[PDB]
């Protein structure tokens, strides 16, 4: 199938028309999602076909074709940009400055803003282009707005 | 089943719209993966 680098949008024939479930990441031969987005289930590449390789439903990550790849991390100080995939919309890049989710077993970056569901899965990156993480799992606020996790995996 | 459909480059780009806001939330992540808003 197609296995160049790149963001790539996850869609299904299981609803109405075509939809958009989710986005991920295609890097070193390995696909990169959420786990909510597939549920660990196989994709299709054109006539290929992708095998789930790695998963962890608490972390919400899962790898195809092989281990989780993408190591780079936010420094804490600097703005990033959301490489955001909107459903039937073109790739946007949203620079913002990631806020904090503070929690029981250490801190995490978070980025504030509003997309629908199905851009869950689009990779945040930094100035260098490296991807920090994915965004798609986090809280809604007060307002109806959404806060996601910068989300990142082990690369073993 | 599903499938995938490239979308473009990852790339940082100059000049992208600089938009929303940096708060620090109290949160707690379940078992199921789920974030919730602590107070
Ligand atoms: C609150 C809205 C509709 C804001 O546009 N977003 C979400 O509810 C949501 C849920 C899960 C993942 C992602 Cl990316 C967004």
């Amino acid at each position: 199938g197609e296995t160049t680098d790149g963001v790539y949008r996850v869609m299904t024939r299981r609803l109405l028309g075509s939809t958009q479930v989710g986005v991920g990441v295609m890097q070193e031969g390995v696909f990169h999602t959420m786990w909510h987005v597939t549920k660990g289930a196989a994709l299709r590449s054109g006539e290929g076909r992708l095998d789930p390789y790695w998963g962890d439903v608490k972390q919400d990550l899962v790898s195809y074709c092989g281990p989780w790849k993408l190591d780079a991390a936010w420094d804490g100080l600097s703005e990033v940009q959301l490489l955001a995939v909107p459903p039937g919309e073109r790739a946007k890049n949203i620079q913002t400055l990631p806020g904090i989710f503070k929690t029981k077993d250490g801190d995490i970056g978070a980025v504030a803003l509003d997309y629908p569901a199905g851009t869950s899965g689009s990779p945040i990156l930094d100035k260098c282009g490296r991807v920090i993480g994915l965004y798609g799992n986090g809280v809604v606020i007060k307002n109806g707005s959404y806060v996601s996790a910068i989300t990142q995996g082990k690369r073993e | 089943d599903m499938y995938i459909e490239r979308a473009g480059d990852i790339t940082w780009e100059k000049d992208a719209e600089v938009t929303g806001n940096s708060p620090r939330l109290d949160v707690a992540l379940d078992e199921s993966g789920d974030f919730s808003l602590v107070e």
